Order: C-alpha cells, then sequence, then structure tokens
C-alpha cells in the first residue's frame, strides 16, 4: 500500500499567519494528491485535488506543492473560519489511503472561564439522585483545572469532565464538571464548591452554594 | 445538483450484520464509482471500498475484505454497504460519496452519514433535568442522564435561541451516557421571558421540553 | 528486432490549433462533424446539414486520407532508418557511424512529419469554412431568446455512458508503469555502458528510449485531453440545467461539448494505438538487454 504520512498532527496558529501542513507518500505518486477539510458534524470537503487544482469556490489561501513524494498544503493567511481537521488522499492507486489528519486550531489571547454552580434539579431528587454541575465557559487555553470541595473536603471520585470543540464565533473552549452523587449523601453535607484555576489568574475562581 | 441521502442511525449487537443505504439523485450511479468512507473518532478517515454498478464489479481495501460487501440496485439508484462479524471498533461514521468522474478518482460528493453503534446494552431513554441559578448576565443549565445510544438533539427554546449556548460533549459513564448543555443571556430576558430545553433522543423515539424555572425553594 | 509500424508520429500546424494523425480520420474536428449530425436530426429545421455531411464532410475525410497516402514515401524512408538503428545485427552490415545514421533518422523523420503537414494545409483551410457553415445553418433553429436545452442535455446522458465505456484509470496505470520502467532502464543503461562494452548494442537500446520517449509524451497528450474531456462534460452533467437559452449560446453549447466529445473520441484511438506501440518498444529493448547480457562468454 501506498503509507501517507502527514506532518503535523496539530497546529496552533494565530489570525493572519501562513499555515503548512506536509504530507509524505511512500510511493511515487506524481501529484495525485488531494486535500480535504472536515469540521465537526459536516461530512468532509474536498478543497484541492490533483495537480494543485483549486476546487470552485474554495478561496485562493488556499494552495499546494509537490510532485513525487514530498507535498505540501498551504493556508496563505488564517482565518477564524479554518479551524478543521485536515487530510491528505491520494488518488494515484488502491487502495486510496488518507492522511493521518491535522488539527488546526486558531490562536487567540487569553480568556479567563465564567464559572456557574448548579445544585440538582427537584425532578432528580425525586428520582433518587443528585448531580452538582458547574460550567466553566469562554476560556483560553484549553487547559484549566477543576477541584471539587465538600465541606471544604476535596472531592476526586464521581467527577466528569467534557471539553468543549473551539467555538466559532470567539475561539474560546468551554467545559462542563459534573459531580453525581447519591441522593443520601448529597443530603449529609451542607456546602458544595467548585474551583476553576486556569493560566489567566493564579488564584482559582470559586463558586458555591449551600443546600438550604 | 447532486444529493445522496443515506439510511438512519443503527444499534447492532456484536458480532452482528447490518446494511447501509445511500440513495442518490440528481445523478445516474451507473456512470459512476460509489465508495465508502469509515469515519471514527481519533482514527480520521478510512476507505472501505468501491463499487462500479455497471457492472457490479467491487473493489476493497484489504482490511475490509471478508466483512464488508458493497452493492448496487440501478433501478432504485442506490448503493449499499454490508457489514459483518461487527465489532465495538466498528463504531463510526459511514458516509457514502461519488468519484469526480471516469477521469476524476478522488471523492467528490457525500452523503450525511450513518451512526453505526455497535454494542449489547439495550435502547433507553432520557431523563431531562433543568438547572437553574443557585436561588449582569444569567446562565442556565440541561441535564440529560442515563440514555444509550447516542445521538440526542438538544437546543433551547426549538433551536431559535443559539447564541451563547453550549452543548458538551457526551461522556459515556458505565452503560449511559450523561449530556448537559449551558447557556447565557443577560439579566433582563431570563426569567422574564420564558426559556426552554428541548431534548430529542430518535432511538428511544421520546421528546422532551423542560422550562427553566426559578428555584424557589 | 524490428517496428514495422509508426503510426505513432503525429504533427500539429504552426498555430497548434489542428493535430494531424494518421489514424482515421486524421483530425479530431471529423469526429465532431460527425457528431453534430447527431444533434441536427433532431432538429427538424437544420436537417438539411444531412446534404452538408455527405458532400462537404465525406469530401474532406477522402481528401485528408488521399493527403496521408501521399506521405507513403516518405514513410518508409523513415522506417527504414528505425529498423537499421534498433537492430545491431542489420546496422553492422553498413559502414556508416551512429551518430551519421542517427542525424539521417532525425532528417527523415522531420521531412516526413512536415508532408503530412504540408500535404493536408488546404484541408486545414476547409475546417474552418465547415465549422462557420454550421454555425449559419444552426440560425435557422425557430427560436431566439428561449431556445430549448432538451437536446444539449439528451447528448450529455449519452456521453456520460460513453465515458464509463473507457477504462481510463487502466490508461493511467499503465502509463505510469511504463513511464516508471523507461526512466529506470534510461538511468540504468548509462551506468553499465561504462562496465560492459558493447557500443552497437548500447546505442541501439538508446535509440529505442529516444522513441520510447516521443511515444509517451504523444501518450501522455491525448491522455490529458480525454481527461479533461471527461472532467468538463461531467461538470456540465452536475451543474445547474437552464431550459432555455439564446441562440448563439446555443450554438456554443453544440460546439462545446462536439468539441469535447470530438477530442475523447480522437484521444481514445490514439492512446489505444500508443499503448500497442509503446508495448512493442519495451520488448525490443528487454530484447536488445538479453542479447547485451546473454554472449558474455
Ligand atoms: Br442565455
Amino acid at each position: 500500500e501506498t503509507t501517507v504520512t502527514q506532518s503535523p498532527a496539530s497546529l496552533s496558529m494565530a489570525l493572519g499567519e501562513k499555515v503548512t501542513i506536509r504530507c509524505i507518500t511512500s510511493t511515487d505518486i506524481d501529484d495525485d494528491l488531494n486535500w480535504y477539510q472536515l469540521k465537526p458534524g459536516e461530512p468532509p470537503k474536498l478543497l484541492i485535488s490533483e495537480g494543485n487544482t483549486l476546487r470552485p469556490g474554495v478561496p485562493s489561501r488556499f494552495s499546494s506543492s509537490g510532485y513525487g513524494t514530498d507535498f505540501v498544503f498551504t493556508i496563505e493567511n488564517m482565518l477564524s473560519e479554518d479551524v478543521a481537521d485536515y487530510y491528505c488522499l491520494q488518488s494515484d492507486n488502491l487502495p486510496l489511503t488518507f492522511g493521518a489528519g491535522t488539527k488546526l486550531e486558531l490562536k487567540r489571547a487569553d480568556a479567563a472561564p465564567t464559572v456557574s454552580i448548579f445544585p440538582p434539579s427537584s425532578e432528580q431528587l425525586t428520582s433518587g439522585g443528585a448531580s452538582v454541575v458547574c460550567f466553566l465557559n469562554n476560556f483560553y487555553p484549553k487547559d484549566i483545572n477543576v477541584k471539587w470541595k465538600i465541606d471544604g473536603s476535596e472531592r476526586q471520585n464521581g467527577v466528569l469532565n467534557s471539553w468543549t470543540d473551539q467555538d466559532s464565533k470567539d475561539s474560546t473552549y468551554s467545559m462542563s464538571s459534573t459531580l453525581t452523587l447519591t441522593k443520601d449523601e448529597y443530603e449529609r453535607h451542607n456546602s458544595y464548591t467548585c474551583e476553576a484555576t486556569h493560566k489567566t489568574s493564579t488564584s482559582p475562581i470559586v463558586k458555591s452554594f449551600n443546600r438550604n | 445538483e447532486v444529493q445522496l441521502q443515506q439510511s438512519g442511525a443503527e444499534l447492532v449487537k456484536p458480532g452482528a450484520s447490518v446494511k447501509l443505504s445511500c440513495t442518490a439523485s440528481g445523478f445516474n450511479i451507473k456512470d459512476h464509482f460509489m465508495h465508502w468512507v469509515k469515519q471514527r473518532t481519533a482514527q480520521g478517515l478510512e476507505w472501505i471500498g468501491r463499487i462500479d454498478p455497471e457492472d457490479g464489479e467491487t473493489k476493497y481495501a484489504p482490511k475490509f475484505q471478508g466483512t464488508a460487501t458493497i452493492t448496487a440496485d440501478t433501478s432504485s439508484n442506490t448503493a449499499y454497504l454490508q457489514l459483518s462479524s461487527l465489532t465495538s471498533e466498528d463504531t463510526a461514521v459511514y458516509y457514502c460519496a461519488r468519484s469526480g468522474s471516469v477521469s476524476s478518482p478522488w471523492f467528490a460528493y457525500w452523503g450525511q452519514g450513518t451512526l453505526v453503534t455497535v454494542s449489547a446494552a439495550k435502547t433507553t431513554a432520557p431523563s431531562v433535568y433543568p438547572l437553574a441559578p443557585v436561588c449582569s448576565s444569567v446562565t442556565l443549565g440541561c441535564l440529560v442522564k442515563g440514555y444509550f445510544p447516542e445521538p440526542v438533539t438538544l437546543t433551547w427554546n426549538s433551536g431559535s435561541l443559539s447564541s451563547g449556548v453550549h452543548t458538551f460533549p457526551a461522556v459515556l459513564q458505565s452503560d449511559l451516557y450523561t449530556l448537559s448543555s449551558s447557556v447565557t443571556v443577560t439579566s433582563s430576558t431570563w426569567p422574564s421571558q420564558s426559556i426552554t430545553c428541548n431534548v430529542a433522543h430518535p432511538a428511544s423515539s421520546t421528546k422532551v421540553d423542560k422550562k427553566i424555572e426559578p428555584r424557589g425553594p | 528486432n524490428t517496428t514495422d509500424n509508426i503510426d505513432y508520429f503525429d504533427i500539429s500546424d504552426e498555430s497548434n490549433y489542428y493535430l494531424i494523425s494518421q489514424l482515421r480520420p486524421h483530425f479530431s474536428n471529423i469526429y465532431f462533424f460527425d457528431e453534430f449530425k447527431r444533434y441536427a436530426s433532431y432538429h427538424t429545421e437544420i436537417k438539411r446539414y444531412e446534404d452538408i455531411h455527405k458532400t462537404k464532410v465525406n469530401s474532406l475525410l477522402n481528401e485528408a486520407s488521399r493527403a496521408i497516402g501521399i506521405c507513403n514515401r516518405a514513410k518508409n524512408t523513415v522506417k527504414g532508418l528505425i529498423n537499421i538503428l534498433e537492430n545491431p545485427q542489420k546496422f553492422k552490415t553498413q559502414r556508416e557511424s551512429y551518430d551519421v545514421k542517427l542525424r539521417q533518422y532525425e532528417e527523415k523523420k522531420e521531412a516526413f512529419r512536415g508532408c503530412l503537414l504540408n500535404k493536408n494545409r488546404k484541408n486545414l483551410d476547409q475546417i474552418k469554412k465547415i465549422n462557420n457553415e454550421i454555425r449559419d445553418l444552426l440560425e435557422k433553429l425557430k427560436c431566439s431568446q428561449d431556445c430549448q436545452t432538451n437536446v444539449y442535455f439528451d447528448m450529455i446522458k449519452i456521453y456520460l455512458v460513453d465515458f464509463k465505456k473507457m477504462p481510463y484509470e487502466n490508461y493511467d496505470t499503465f502509463i505510469k508503469q511504463y513511464k516508471n520502467s523507461y526512466l529506470s532502464g534510461v538511468d540504468m543503461i548509462r551506468k553499465i555502458e561504462k562496465q560492459i562494452d558493447n557500443p552497437v548494442t548500447i546505442n541501439a537500446i538508446k535509440f529505442t528510449q529516444k522513441e520510447m520517449g516521443y511515444i509517451i509524451d504523444r501518450f501522455e497528450y491525448h491522455l490529458q485531453k480525454v481527461k479533461h474531456s471527461i472532467d468538463q462534460v461531467t461538470a456540465l452533467s452536475d451543474g445547474v440545467k437552464p431550459k432555455q437559452v439564446t441562440k448563439n449560446r446555443l450554438k456554443e453549447y453544440y460546439f462545446n461539448i462536439g468539441n469535447y466529445y470530438s477530442i475523447f473520441k480522437f484521444g481514445k484511438d490514439s492512446l489505444n494505438m500508443l499503448n500497442k506501440a509503446l508495448i512493442h518498444k519495451e520488448k525490443i529493448v528487454h530484447n536488445l538487454l538479453g542479447e547485451l547480457f546473454g554472449h558474455l562468454e
């Protein structure tokens, strides 16, 4: 098979910067390389076909070069709408093979999270469960720590954190933290604290409530 | 206008087989190649194989021979993908694609995708819980617990409220999926104006609406 | 060994609008004239083209055929030198150096390609004549701003079926394999010619490789033309389909898909001939390598 090694795995580019993705094939494929752009919830979109051929409608900031084994895909100047996964696809011989993909993220200014905590709803407590939810919204960069405290004591077990993808409007990230307990144990404690520590502010952002 | 319409999501038991469909319009599949592509999380894209509906000849990627069978019906302009001996590593979105032309072998048009879930877990409807503030701006929440399988569709005010909305990827905690969503509006908007969480789970044919009310308590 | 068919030589005019092939119908425009006979049969207004095709178009093909036959003596002259230059046995029976016979080959090669152009110059002027007649004849369609496009899109449906009958990807696979083998053999011959002292056989290989390069170039030219026709006509099939157009646009419509399809058929003919030519040259090269390595004793 023609192995297709796409490089690098991930990129963080600021607005207006040039994007360079390389793609190395294990066999000579002339210029039968194609570049697809994949966004969450949508099928792949072909941007450049064999012979560095820009597809109709694709903006001119997209281009490609290479003949033989070494190929390059370039975004002349980065836009926010270009945040996506990119794949090369060799069309020279069967079987068709894709590159592993490049995850391209936008490099924006740092932004602190907006934190809010939510006690269990009345409906869930009636069903015998108790989830405490904390939302950490619109922060950058993506790395963030969340710490749960029950009556001041740190709690590690029973926590689930889900990260959202980079927002297309403001390029920030958001994270959901959920601490699930039994209703019996939830009623045995008074205060529930959600502590968010991000690179932006050295001291944590603390939101809490008391079960009253 | 070229359009490719695939069949709906599938939940299959491990070791069983599934057959996906893809109906074409705007072109005759007899004149092109139909392709199937596997899109798995963290696995990028993977070519499965192709068929020439004019004579029925097929070609497969080596990892899919003896596990995938592609067929086509020209009278209905439909291409089919059968996957047998399914394992959990075959849980993916499966795309149907058309080649550019006889002299353009790359993928030109795609279908919307078909989710195949390979698992023995039973279908379970979600519980939907409204999350009001703790009792400037106000953030509201919605919690969707204990459902299977993916996907669930969550909208705010049936979708007319999308600004300031953050729906988070579902996580699988012991058999069942949990999903949450947050919406942020100006304090003069809520609770003056009504805000409702709408959750749909087609696999269980359930539709739930939960209006977020201020806590009493 | 021997090459007994040199149909692969062709030439274009100075303006590079016309390409002359030794295969009938020698010009791609004849295929367009044949395609316009189909378009005209679906319009009652312009079915007087039945008389134009049987007089002017039929005569052009015969005149092109007679023009090609005029160069038969020059063709045999080139074919003669080719059989001496690729056969070390026949070459040693004469006393002229390899450089001298190679010059004679280039002179006789270009005198022959020059003949197929020179004797076909008047047939070229007639092609432009017949095109303008077809343009003027299309004016008699009983429309102006609402000319129906059903015939135009009906032919596109036919052409997609015709495209699928050509195994394009096999042609592309074969040209890339033999191009790779040809380029590999060229670099190989320049290394081993330092090791093995056999000037005659080495030069016979180099001459055949020179001919292979020419044939590969012609194959690549026609494969690209065929690919362009298929891609463009298929794009029209996937595109927006207006039901009515102006009359001058419908003229361009017929001229557009007609020229595309004429190039597709003209290219299909040449690629089928060049495929055979290239495979026969490859066997000669490897035959000559056998003689180079088979008598080391
Ligand atoms: Br028009």
